[PDB]
């Protein structure tokens, strides 16, 4: 039970916690290699590996960002404020550990929804990472203004911080 | 018998978050999007048919977290893919309410209706989104009708003032950014067309043609103002 | 073990996180008390350690090739340290109001360094590869100040503007 | 009431000073 | 053994006061070095012991 | 009353007052259920349960 | 707002 | 802790 | 925001 | 909890007047 | 506890 | 229903 | 019980 | 515990 | 200040 | 006298 509470925050953070997942892609999925526990730790175990996948390819993506500043102004900057939303990240992770030590239950149902709303806000970084695999500066500009001609101000807003980035 | 009712009652509550459990397998039925919940045999026949009035809840609940899944994958533009974000909004305002049970799980005790008032509250908004899902099953939508079948499904329900509030909740978002478009073409004259979220179409004379699908709420005559 | 990494943080060396001095590490993790997750990020926290003691040798190398200029552009690194050691000090009471709070906090706080850290460690290698000697330097530093990451242009602005100050001292002087 | 919480927060430290 | 935490710098701020003394072998000029102990296994393992080799050549000058 | 709010089942067919009642009539069948929860906790034993 | 309310949420957990 | 959660989204709702 | 407050403080003591 | 509920909107009102 | 709240708040009404 | 009267019942004297 | 301590509290303010 | 809080109430209104 | 600490006993009891 | 009387019978109760 709670072996499984820690072990997602370190899947949270990066790469594999108490087992090896041997899963860069698709999503990070967890084997335990245990039968006679219950069917139901594969599944939770998976919406952790998709939150924890996205991650990865953030940070991947800040380390292939590293340039004098090369063919472009705008494509690291693009990727400062990347820094900031991988940087939301973790102070959702720093409420989690919180909970786990002595100083509520330690369940993963409840943490499944304090995870959902994260969910909404990684996910949509996933769409404006896919849209910009190749890129040049002045392209990034009709990038997110194609994301921005979607209605729904939950993403709408958050790429109109990067609209506002962007173009600056 | 009741240590055999509360472990069904467990897997019930994660077949309500939308998950897979132990003893209650689920069928596909046209993809496990209509999920038809099987439940195994029970020594005690009755206590596994209370459980059968509860299954169609978790049923409508994948209808409706994978109705926004879908047209967010295709980006739609429409009103209908903000319409899809209150009920996503009303999914999460849904599993805060499931983990006050696993908050009482921790010292309290379950009864029949203990697990009931807390569905029936649920399986009203389940009930009232098959109604939805089931209107977007006859074909429809794009955008301006998505707002008029709203607007016959509102003008349905009249009666049941409860969740008639909600639905005045998801017909007031969805015309959000329709009321846009109202705005910038009402008093400056520009258009903003993702797909097309208005019914007026360019194309001096220089002649306008309405779409006769876009049609909103209201009937033509104000349309044509 | 809340003083353990800010210790390990600033260089010094221990015999868990083995460290020669300046250039060499051995992580060593036969650990009990930290999980193979922990340590892969503790791996992750020293790297933020590692650059800073790659940088007090370039320190004492011209402070304590050669060039009027080299000692100017020291006097800009120590302005890129300062809110580094200003953070260090406020991670020091977060140990004292109450000492169980875990360390994520403190991957938090270098995650924001985790885009200042390296971006100067890739300015400095790349000053020590072309052998700069003089007002060369000034001119790398330029184009490397017409990057963007707006904290770290700023910051390359700012060893811009001491050794402009030197550059402002000597026609001031010759005039 | 964002200040209310600050000090609700700075009481219940005290609290566990004074004890 | 275990010497005294955040006392034995306390301690060295004394010496640095005083200047010869028993906490620290400055026996010369050219060898300034301090030896205090190893101390424990739990709570500031050797980088207080790094610390001390530091100011160690500081009380040297 | 269970079954009369499985024939209720309309677009809203033949009426608005005839699916208010309805309501109503769900309305009445909550109060039945609060009578089921309290039994329930009233058969702790660890009152006594006779009939 | 809400980072405010997080860090309120740590502290009260740890005042008892 | 529900009732923290509670008005921790109302927080969120505010800003 | 003073009553809402207060209630939710004293509900999860 | 419910009675300190109904106290802080007494303490409204009360405020109020 | 709610009645006795609001017969307490009645009274410090009355003064 | 005891309690309630005992709470009215304190306040009551503090009035008089 | 309660509405007899109402009742009490009424009387008071009868002779006050 | 009423009494006093009814106190408390009282100085904080008045 | 004293009013708050006031109305925590009150919420503790 | 009668704020007396209030708090005698008060008393004894």
């Amino acid at each position: 039970e709670t072996s499984l509470v820690r072990d997602l925050l370190y899947v949270f953070q990066g790469i594999d916690g108490k087992f090896v997942k041997m899963c860069n892609s698709e999503n990070c999925y967890k084997v335990d290699g245990k039968v006679a526990v219950s069917k139901s730790l594969k599944d939770i175990t998976s919406k952790l590996s998709e939150l924890g996948w996205l991650h990865n390819k953030i940070k991947k993506y800040t380390d292939q960002r590293s340039l004098d500043r090369a063919f472009g102004l705008v494509g690291q900057s693009f990727c400062a404020a990347l820094h900031q939303e991988l940087k939301e990240y973790y102070r959702l992770l720093s409420v989690l550990h919180s909970q786990l030590q002595v100083e509520s239950s330690l369940t993963l149902r409840r943490l499944l929804v304090w995870t959902f709303d994260p969910k909404i806000r990684l996910k949509t970084l996933a769409a404006l990472v896919d849209h910009c695999q190749g890129r040049k500066g002045g392209e990034l500009a009709s990038a997110v203004h194609a994301y921005t001609k979607t209605g729904d101000p939950y993403m709408r807003s958050l790429v109109q911080h990067i609209l506002g980035l962007v173009a600056y | 018998l009741p240590s055999q009712e509360t472990c069904l009652v467990e897997d019930l509550l994660y077949i309500l978050i939308g998950v897979d459990g132990r003893y209650i397998s689920v069928q596909p039925l046209v993809g496990r999007q209509s999920r038809s919940f099987s439940v195994e045999q029970n020594l005690d026949s009755s206590v596994k048919e209370l459980v059968n009035r509860i299954l169609p809840v978790a049923t409508n609940y994948s209808t409706v977290t994978r109705f926004v899944e879908e047209n967010s994958s295709f980006e739609y533009g429409q009103v209908n893919h903000a319409l899809g974000a209150a009920m996503r909004t009303l999914g999460k305002e849904y599993m805060i309410l499931i983990s006050q049970l696993e908050h009482l799980q921790r010292q309290g005790l379950l009864s029949l209706q203990k697990l009931w008032f807390y569905i029936q509250p649920t399986l009203r908004t389940m009930e009232v989104l098959a109604s939805i899902a089931t209107s977007l099953n006859k074909g429809e939508c794009f955008g301006g009708a998505t707002l008029s079948l709203l607007h016959d499904r509102t003008f349905g329900y009249t009666g049941d003032s409860q969740a008639q509030e909600l639905c005045l909740y998801l017909t007031k978002a969805a015309s959000a950014p329709y009321f846009d478009i109202l705005e910038r073409w009402i008093y400056r004259g520009i258009i903003n067309d993702p797909y097309s979220e208005f019914m007026v179409e360019e194309h001096w004379d220089q002649r306008y043609t309405i779409v006769q699908q876009q049609i909103p709420s209201f009937l033509q005559k104000v349309a044509d103002k | 073990m809340i003083h353990e990494l800010l210790l390990a943080l600033s260089g010094y060396p221990g015999s868990i996180f083995t460290w020669n001095k300046r250039t060499g590490l051995q992580v060593s993790q036969d650990i009990p008390f930290l999980h193979p997750g922990e340590t892969s990020v503790l791996n992750r926290l020293c790297k933020l350690g590692t650059d800073y003691i790659r940088f007090t040798e370039f320190i004492e190398q011209y402070t304590g090739l050669h060039g009027i200029y080299l000692r100017a552009f020291c006097r800009g690194l120590d302005s890129i340290l300062q809110p580094y050691r200003q953070a260090l000090l406020d991670l020091e009471q977060e140990f004292l109001a109450d000492p169980h709070l875990s360390i994520s906090h403190i991957n938090y706080s270098l995650d924001q360094f985790h885009l200042l850290f390296p971006s100067i460690m890739v300015v400095v290698e790349q000053i020590k590869s072309q052998k700069i000697h003089g007002c060369q330097i000034l001119e790398t530093v330029y184009k490397h100040s017409c990057g963007g990451l707006p904290p770290v242009r700023s910051a390359l602005e700012k060893t811009l503007a001491v050794c402009h100050g030197v550059m402002y001292k000597q026609l001031s002087a010759w005039m | 009431a964002a200040a209310a919480a600050a000090a609700a927060a700075a009481a219940a430290a005290a609290a566990a000073a004074a004890a | 053994t275990i010497v005294t935490e955040t006392q034995v710098i306390r301690e060295t701020l004394w010496l640095l006061s005083g200047v010869k003394k028993l906490l620290i072998f400055q026996l010369n000029d050219g060898k300034v070095n301090v030896r205090n102990d190893i101390i424990v296994t739990h709570m500031t393992q050797n980088c207080l012991r790094s610390v001390l080799e530091q100011i160690a050549a500081y009380g040297q000058v």
